[PDB]
């Protein structure tokens, strides 16, 4: 996939001033709705900037992502998409239907029969994607090697008489169900799904995928799935979504040559936005912010910036990065928690967020309410 | 062999201790007086009289201690001939303090070949003791002839019929075995690389030393590190396969 003059192309619509939407778009265009979903993917794909201070702090460029839902909401179908948009992408689950583990091991290759090193798919992925699926159904073992692989971003391997340290600078790409198989906003996020804490403290954009009964929303996704079994018989075999291959190589030559710096940051509105936070979380019995909030809002912030190609941090990429955090951030505490963060900090929520949605969310909750008082 | 004759000499020489500490004298009168044929000597005490003379055993392990051993069986019929007939050969065990010699089954390299190592392992293998024969004895009931064959220590064909076709009983009293073992030592885990897995030699243990050491013993083994070949065959490759021929197994 080494060609030229597509440098032309890339830049051509990278001006567009509107690619981000475009892009947000163009992630997995089989699935409806779950606008925030793709763009947390979109940021996940294009990556931070790894960056260690000397060499004493190593921190992660990547953005692993989680998304925690109830089932019939299609995360295995943007796992199985980002498995397909993105290089050096690897597929495994919870569960032993995978073809390679997460552990890593020394074994005979039934095939082969020759004496390797199975590295653990994590390392496989070691400059690409690992997307887990049932992420709450793993083994002691893989939990273990998945919070290595997550925390010092490599693997240890004393098996056999191999005593090596091979790195695996993967970003995580999970999905999971909630406990009960059904996810209960009156439960904080970190309660009401099978991993520990130290586990989702790694992941820096919690996508909680809720399915709540709404007729507008089911006869949509009724026609969009009705019409895909339609268009795919068997005989007859708001902006444009970019197509897969180019999308492919915008994210190809963006992930390999701009590379944003964030000397345009505005300190003084990070600090007094994360000091709001911490003074409004400790004010509640809610889970705090903490730095490596900080650090998440950061790199999707020079992710953001990748996307445009920026190669500089601007305050828009910074105020949607903030967006994005402070969404997943208050989409994991509790019901009352919720209201609380959202009313205190609408303003950061709502950036780039149009009046029309506002105003559509709004007297969708309204008509609701009618309905709950109706039927009941 | 003048050679072999210095160093049998310069042996004897060594074993008749009276005008000084009397110590091996002693350990000679130890040996005959206990009822055992295996005499141990200190490698500090060859450094001590004659540096050559312990050089060339730990450098040239087998002839040097063949020699040793037929000097000390002269120097035991000397002081006594009426025990010294008892016991066709006399051994010898080595200890002391072996400069670059002593190692662990890690370290044993091919560079020890044919000379004299204290190393110090972890038994792990302890084979059952066999009679090897040494020296077989068949009679002929036809012809009445007894007829004696021996086998050198070569580390091979049985008689069975007669020069005109008789058939030949062998005669197991008569004939003389020596008691034969195998053992697999393994460096200490304490001393050996938290990484990679243990390395081991092999150990063969003659009579007097067939059972001194028990699986799973920490133990010191001094003998002689040499090359074993292959059975006939008109084509080999450079492989050879080494062991230790143990003179000596001691307890940690
Ligand atoms: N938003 C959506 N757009 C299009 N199709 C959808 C959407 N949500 C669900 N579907 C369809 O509904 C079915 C159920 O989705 P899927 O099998 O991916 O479940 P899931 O979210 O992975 O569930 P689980 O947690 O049980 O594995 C699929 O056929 C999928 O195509
Ligand atoms: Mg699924």
């Amino acid at each position: 996939e080494l060609t030229d003059e597509d440098v032309k192309m890339i830049t051509s619509l990278s001006k567009d001033q509107q690619i981000g939407e475009k892009i947000f778009a163009s992630i997995a265009p089989s699935i409806y709705g779950h606008e925030d979903i793709k763009r947390g993917l979109a940021l996940a794909l294009f990556g931070g900037e790894p960056k260690n201070p000397g060499g004493k702090h190593k921190v992660r460029g990547d953005i692993n992502v989680l998304l925690c839902g109830d089932p019939g909401t299609a995360k295995s179908q943007f796992l199985k998409y980002i498995e397909k948009v993105s290089s050096r992408a690897i597929f495994t689950t919870g569960q032993g239907a995978s073809a390679v583990g997460l552990t890593a091991y020394v074994q005979r290759h039934p095939v082969s029969r020759e004496w390797t090193l199975e590295a653990g798919a994590l390392v496989l992925a070691d400059r690409g994607v690992c997307l887990i699926d049932e992420f709450d159904k793993m083994n002691d073992q893989d939990r273990t090697s998945i919070h290595e692989a997550m925390e010092q971003q490599s693997i240890s391997i004393s098996k056999a008489g191999i005593v090596t340290s091979l790195q695996a600078r993967c970003t995580v790409i999970a999905a999971a169900n909630p406990i009960g198989g059904r996810y209960d906003p009156s439960l904080t996020f970190s309660e009401n799904v099978d991993l520990t804490e130290p586990i989702i403290s790694r992941f820096d954009i919690l996508c909680v995928v809720r399915d709540t009964v709404d007729p507008v929303q089911d006869e949509m996704l009724a026609r969009f799935v009705v019409g895909s079994h339609v268009r795919h018989h068997p005989s007859n075999k708001g902006v444009e979504p970019l197509p897969q291959e180019v999308l492919k190589k915008y994210i190809i030559y963006a992930k390999e040559r701009v590379h944003p710096k964030l000397n345009q940051m505005d300190q003084d509105k990070v600090a007094k936005m994360y000091s709001d936070l911490r003074k409004e979380s400790m004010a509640t019995g809610s889970i705090p912010i903490t730095v490596r909030h900080i650090e998440s809002m950061i790199r999707m912030a020079e992710a953001h910036a990748r996307i445009h190609l920026r190669d500089y941090v601007i305050e828009d990429d910074v105020n949607m990065a903030i967006r994005v955090m402070l969404e997943s951030f208050i989409d994991t505490q509790k019901f009352s928690v919720m209201r609380s963060m959202r009313k205190t900090f609408a303003r950061y929520l709502s950036f780039r967020r149009d009046n029309n949605e506002l105003l559509l969310f709004i007297l969708k909750q309204l008509v609701a309410e009618q309905v709950t008082y109706q039927r009941n | 062999d003048v050679e072999l004759r210095e160093a049998q000499r310069d042996y004897l020489d060594f074993l008749d201790d009276e005008e000084d500490q009397g110590i091996y004298q002693s350990k000679v009168r130890e040996l005959i007086s206990d009822n055992q044929y295996r005499l141990i000597v200190n490698v500090n005490d060859l450094r001590r009289k004659n540096e050559k003379r312990a050089n060339r055993l730990l450098n040239n392990a087998f002839e040097e201690l063949v020699a040793f051993q037929r000097a000390l069986k002269d120097f035991v019929a000397s002081i006594d001939a009426t025990y010294a007939k008892q016991y066709e050969e006399f051994y010898v065990g080595l200890e002391g303090s072996f400069g670059s010699k002593h190692v662990s089954p890690r370290t044993l390299t091919s560079c020890f070949l044919s000379c004299v190592v204290c190393v110090e392992g972890i038994v792990t293998k302890c084979s059952l003791v066999r009679p090897k024969v040494v020296r077989s004895v068949h009679y002929c009931p036809a012809t009445k002839k007894t007829i004696e064959r021996r086998y050198s220590d070569l580390t091979s064909v049985y008689p069975t019929k007669d020069e005109e076709n008789n058939p030949l009983e062998t005669e197991y009293g008569l004939s003389v075995y020596k008691d034969h073992q195998t053992i697999t030592i393994q460096e200490m885990p304490e001393k050996a690389p938290a990484g990679q897995l243990p390395r081991s030699v092999d150990v063969i243990l003659d009579d007097d030393l067939v059972d001194k050491a028990k699986p799973g013993d920490r133990v010191q083994v001094v003998g002689t590190y040499r090359c074993l070949p292959g059975k006939k065959g008109g084509y080999t490759s450079g492989t050879f396969r080494t062991v230790l021929i143990a003179c000596n197994v001691k307890q940690m």
